[PDB]
RNA sequence: AUCUUGGUGGUAGUAGCAAAUAUUCAAAUGAGAACUUUGAAGACUGAAGUGGGGAAAGGUUCCACGUCAACAGCAGUUGGACGUGGGUUAGUCGAUCCUAAGAGAUGGGGAAGCUCCGUUUCAAAGGCCUGAUUUUAUGCAGGCCACCAUCGAAAGGGAAUCCGGUUAAGAUUCCGGAACCUGGAUAUGGAUUCUUCACGGUAACGUAACUGAAUGUGGAGACGUCGGCGCGAGCCCUGGGAGGAGUUAUCUUUUCUUCUUAACAGCUUAUCACCCCGGAAUUGGUUUAUCCGGAGAUGGGGUCUUAUGGCUGGAAGAGGCCAGCACCUUUGCUGGCUCCGGUGCGCUUGUGACGGCCCGUGAAAAUCCACAGGAAGGAAUAGUUUUCAUGCCAGGUCGUACUGAUAACCGCAGCAGGUCUCCAAGGUGAACAGCCUCUAGUUGAUAGAAUAAUGUAGAUAAGGGAAGUCGGCAAAAUAGAUCCGUAACUUCGGGAUAAGGAUUGGCUCUAAGGGUCGAUCAACUUAGAACUGGUACGGACAAGGGGAAUCUGACUGUCUAAUU
């Protein structure tokens, strides 16, 4: 039953977090998703000719 | 002590036959002045020393 | 939930005292002591893996039919074939140098 | 009084050398007929760093002359040896960085290193990182040349003694400062038990000819004799001099 | 230990001097579809390997137990 | 962004030790953890590893050279003196 | 192969 | 004679038997029960345990039967006690073998001498191979190499085993099944040969095999530490289904629980690495981490290690869970089901490819293999080959019970001390914190009655606020997280959580952030809004007081075990 209210987005504000941000969730641990979702949707694109290798290039380092 | 060399389980076995009080029979016997076995050890009162 | 024990009189994690816990059929977590991981022979000239070798620990090398043990060319399971390639090119043409060389001194003579 | 410190140390019990982790004696090869008439090739096969020294090593690989199989000498790398490189040994080689040289064999000038005090000793002088001698002179009729060691001392040594060309390498070790104590702990951990050292001052009258006192003070002059004896020499022994050095230490 | 798949093989080891004993299990299972059928397991124990073969088909188990030789001793289950 | 205005690589002692003694720390760790220009193959892969020998990475030659450094300057002087020498014996 | 196993073919073969 | 040994008083039925939360009811047993046993209840350890195993150490304490004089600072029918017996099963687990720091004979040299040095030396320092000869298992035939005893690890190196069952007490040791290693013996198939010692593949390399002495060269054995990332395993969580149990005034398609698969073997499975084709600037590929490429990138196509996973054999016949008949039966007997999924910055652990660090670069030896070499031997109607398969025989010796500590060890003892290590569930939470719980274990520790003073441990306090005191000693106050805001000084790194403020619950919503082929599947993070309450809300637990200066030691580090 808590888990479930949890899912709902109760028990979750101010006053119910103990953790820095960064002990919930590391930084380094969203940045790796991030970057790991942009690289294969860049690789995605350029292997379905959507983009050429000039512009996968350019944007690869963007991300 | 699990792991034991034979000549510390030898001397435990003669520390296991000594174990023992005086056999009743040698009272009776004629000129007898051995009341009880007073050698008699035990492992919570004195310990061997190897 | 279960936890186990080491199954030798060794209790300490030494490096030749490894477990994996595994369920048996009997449906009980059990430790099993693993052997030590072997490493892949390597080559006599740049060190590198040997490819086509089998990778076990040294005794076990004696069980083993010689294929798993060699490959099928000069240097077989000793030296890796980019290796080979240069010792062949570089005998075939220090060789041949050696002739030139003899000739020059001969001729200068 | 008690036995000082610095008695203790000759007894070598826990004063030894920590070798486990060395590679062998660094040393040229033996002299030979080879070495003696010719010249010998051999290949340096690997560099390496040597527990508790300076200066890496040379593995070098040379043939056996009389029978077939192969023979590994332990050489320290003078800078700029690389693996793979051939080396040269005798009294012919040439005048290359890395090769083997008896010294009548160099012009004036050489520079050298691992250089033989006798002949045949396998190798003594200007070993540590980044040290080297320098032949300045040759007397053909006595067979001596004279060199200039690292310390400023001048030498002669007999001709055929040999050295190796160039410097050794891992020069400019001791710029870089250590900081921390740890980096010393370290240091000696490869090295012996000279590490960390309290001062003579600091103990007690029994222990060192320093000690006591209502306050840390020597007391008596620290510069000894040199005819003192085992328990005494503790101080500046035999000191010519003491004192800030004002001025050059060259000859 | 060891499952042997030819037929062929199979009635080699039957015949092979140091085989004594041999075994014939009868499992109920399920295919790809619900509808069951009778494997059966020939295994015949050898010296250094207990040998199996995996018959399916009912029909082909049932030559296989008659073509078994006499001197084999065959525990049914 | 620039993270600090000078401690550079030497940041990691905070302020410990002295400027003076990091500032020297800080002028041989920039030496000791460069890439050298490979002398065999050309690439620039030269790294210490351990005082006195670098390494390349991709051809796998090592040389002994100095302890922060791939060549000292004594060592250059006397490349220089020897190479000199070896030509005033051979003519 | 070690000499203990080549001294068995040796034997094997000398019968 | 603070005499010696022995005995005995007063003190005195006195000090006391108060740490570790905790006991209660009934029955049984028995002369006797606060304390034994069973049942019922109430609690605790709370997985960095009061649980399950071991190392050192102990030595029978293990288990049973009998049993209470002494011992268990109360008791005792109970016991680690007393008496009498029972009990430890190995080719595969250890020892045994190897070398480490080291220890230590000999040759020699010292020393009046007990002995000392030294460990390969200033020594005539051995012991293998092969054929035979068929005289015999030694001289003979040949060859071959010569380093320097030995001891030193129950955590280092190291040939080989697993599952299920079984006892009062033993089990990786017994039984049943199923494997494997070493040494030996050895003949059948397969393979090979008239081109004598195999073929295929451009190649990386493949294969059931596929001669190879001396000698030599390589490899494995064989190695730090930290960091993030990937992958595996076990655990955790969770869906559907098939069973059993619990709750049911009401509600709950509910809560709990079973649904497993060993070593070994076959086939298959990879990051890395490598090969072929090809020839790159409009530089491309690419990691969380910026490295790679004319010394050949990307791309296309292949090869390899088998860590690891999958499928099959092992193996359902085992184990587990149920049901239905037997019945103070040996204790049965019969039948059924034992299935299919999901998820992840999870935990623990293994491992891969990497990166950081060093004036630190992180054992040795036995042992095993490969290669180079070409000694030697070998066919035609018959020769070769046991590194391919199958088959035969053997595997000695010593250890093995149990505790491993608030009672099995050391501390005069059944002592709140000390003593090395493995496994490790749910919730809350950043968390192996504290608090609560499941599995397992315990419920021990003299008790009853009463509730004075003085204590010990724990608390609270009007108004004042350090006036107390050598001295704010002791206590209080502060405390998590989010946002804001942070001075002097400074070695420019810091100071800094400076100082100083605000917010925090519950509920109902909204938004953003993904995977796989427009459909479809799935985590938690963050931000916002409404409503709501005795304005509470890091609600217990957990958890900095701060500032202005001075003396002094630069810093981390270290010492007077038991007054610094
Ligand atoms: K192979
Ligand atoms: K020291
Ligand atoms: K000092
Ligand atoms: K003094
Ligand atoms: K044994
Ligand atoms: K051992
Ligand atoms: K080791
Ligand atoms: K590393
Ligand atoms: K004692
Ligand atoms: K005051
Ligand atoms: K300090
Ligand atoms: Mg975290
Ligand atoms: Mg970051
Ligand atoms: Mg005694
Ligand atoms: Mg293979
Ligand atoms: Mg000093
Ligand atoms: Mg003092
Ligand atoms: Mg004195
Ligand atoms: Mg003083
Ligand atoms: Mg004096
Ligand atoms: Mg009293
Ligand atoms: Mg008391
Ligand atoms: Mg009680
Ligand atoms: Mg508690
Ligand atoms: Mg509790
Ligand atoms: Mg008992
Ligand atoms: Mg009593
Ligand atoms: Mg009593
Ligand atoms: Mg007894
Ligand atoms: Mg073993
Ligand atoms: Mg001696
Ligand atoms: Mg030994
Ligand atoms: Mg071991
Ligand atoms: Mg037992
Ligand atoms: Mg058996
Ligand atoms: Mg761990
Ligand atoms: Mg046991
Ligand atoms: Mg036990
Ligand atoms: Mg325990
Ligand atoms: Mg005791
Ligand atoms: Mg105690
Ligand atoms: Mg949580
Ligand atoms: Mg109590
Ligand atoms: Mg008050
Ligand atoms: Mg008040
Ligand atoms: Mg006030
Ligand atoms: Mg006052
Ligand atoms: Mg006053
Ligand atoms: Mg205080
Ligand atoms: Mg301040
Ligand atoms: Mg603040
Ligand atoms: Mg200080
Ligand atoms: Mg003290
Ligand atoms: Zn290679
Ligand atoms: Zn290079």
């Amino acid at each position: 039953a808590h888990a479930q209210s949890k899912r709902e987005g109760r028990h979750s504000g101010y006053g119910k977090r103990k953790g820095t941000r960064e002990a919930r969730l590391p930084s380094q641990v969203v940045w790796i998703r991030r970057l790991r979702v942009l690289r294969r949707l860049l690789a995605k694109y350029r292997d379905a000719g959507k983009i050429d290798k000039h512009l996968y290039h350019v944007l690869y380092k963007e991300s | 002590a699990a792991q034991k060399s034979f000549r510390i389980k030898q001397k435990m076995a003669k520390a296991k036959k000594q174990n023992r009080p005086l056999p009743q029979w040698i009272r009776l016997r004629t000129n007898n002045t051995i009341r009880y076995n007073a050698k008699r050890r035990n492992w919570r009162r004195t310990k061997m020393n190897i | 939930a279960q936890r186990v024990t080491f199954r030798r009189r060794n209790p300490y994690n030494t490096r030749s005292n490894k477990i994996k816990v595994v369920k048996t059929p009997g449906g009980i977590l059990r430790a099993q002591h693993v052997k030590k991981l072997a490493t892949r022979p390597k080559c006599g000239d740049c060190g590198s893996a040997l490819q086509g070798i089998s990778t076990l620990r040294p005794r076990q090398y004696a069980t083993v039919s010689k294929t798993h043990k060699t490959v099928s060319r000069a240097y077989g399971g000793s030296r890796c074939a980019n290796c080979v390639k240069e010792r062949i090119i570089r005998a075939f043409l220090i060789e041949e140098q050696k002739i030139v060389k003899k000739v020059v001194k001969e001729q200068t003579e | 009084g008690r036995v000082i410190r610095n008695q203790r140390k000759g007894a070598g019990s826990i004063f030894t050398s920590h070798t486990r982790l060395r590679q062998g004696a660094a040393k040229l090869r033996t002299l030979d007929y080879a070495e003696r008439h010719g010249y010998i090739r051999g290949i340096v096969k690997q560099i390496v760093h040597d527990s508790g020294r300076g200066a890496p090593l040379a593995k070098v690989v040379f043939r056996d002359p009389y029978k077939y199989r192969l023979r590994e000498e332990i050489f320290i790398a003078n800078e700029g040896v690389h693996t793979g490189q051939f080396i040269y040994a005798g009294k012919k080689a040439s005048l290359n960085v890395g090769n083997v040289l008896p010294l009548g064999s160099v012009p004036e000038g050489t520079i050298v290193s691992n250089v033989e005090e006798k002949p045949g000793d396998r190798g003594a002088l200007a070993r540590a990182s980044g040290n080297y001698v320098i032949i300045i002179g040759h007397n053909p009729d006595e067979n001596k040349t004279r060199v200039r060691l690292p310390s400023g001392a001048k030498k002669v040594i007999s001709s055929d003694a040999r050295g190796v060309i160039g410097v050794i390498a891992g020069g400019g070790r001791v710029d870089k400062p250590l900081l921390k104590a740890g980096r010393a702990f370290h240091k000696y951990r490869l090295k012996r038990n000279s590490w960390p050292k309290t001062r003579g001052v600091a103990m007690n009258p029994v222990d060192h000819p320093h000690g006591g006192g209502n306050h840390q003070h020597i007391g008596k002059a620290s510069t000894i004799s040199r005819g003192a004896v085992s328990g005494q020499k503790a101080g500046l022994i035999a000191a010519r001099r003491t004192g800030l050095l004002r001025g050059s230490q060259k000859t | 230990a060891r499952e042997i798949t030819d037929i062929k093989q199979f009635l080699e080891l039957t015949r092979r001097a140091d085989v004594k004993t041999a075994t014939v299990k009868i499992n109920k299972k399920l295919n790809k579809a619900g509808k069951p059928f009778r494997q059966t397991k020939f295994k015949v124990r050898g010296s250094s390997s207990l040998y199996t073969l995996v018959i399916n088909d009912a029909g082909k188990a049932k030559k296989l137990i008659q073509s078994l030789p006499p001197t084999l001793k065959v525990n049914r289950l | 962004a620039k993270r600090t205005k000078k401690v550079g690589i030497t940041g990691k002692y905070g302020v410990r030790y002295g400027s003076s003694l990091r500032r020297q720390v800080k002028k041989l760790e920039i030496q000791q953890h460069a890439r050298y220009d490979c002398s065999f193959c050309g690439k620039k892969t030269v790294k210490r590893g351990a005082a006195g020998i670098w390494t390349c990475s991709c051809c796998k030659k090592t040389v002994a050279g100095g302890a922060y450094t791939v060549s000292t300057a004594a060592a250059a002087t006397v490349r220089s003196t020897i190479r000199r020498l070896r030509e005033m014996v051979e003519a | 192969m070690r000499a203990r196993w080549r001294k068995k073919r040796t034997r094997r073969l000398k019968r």
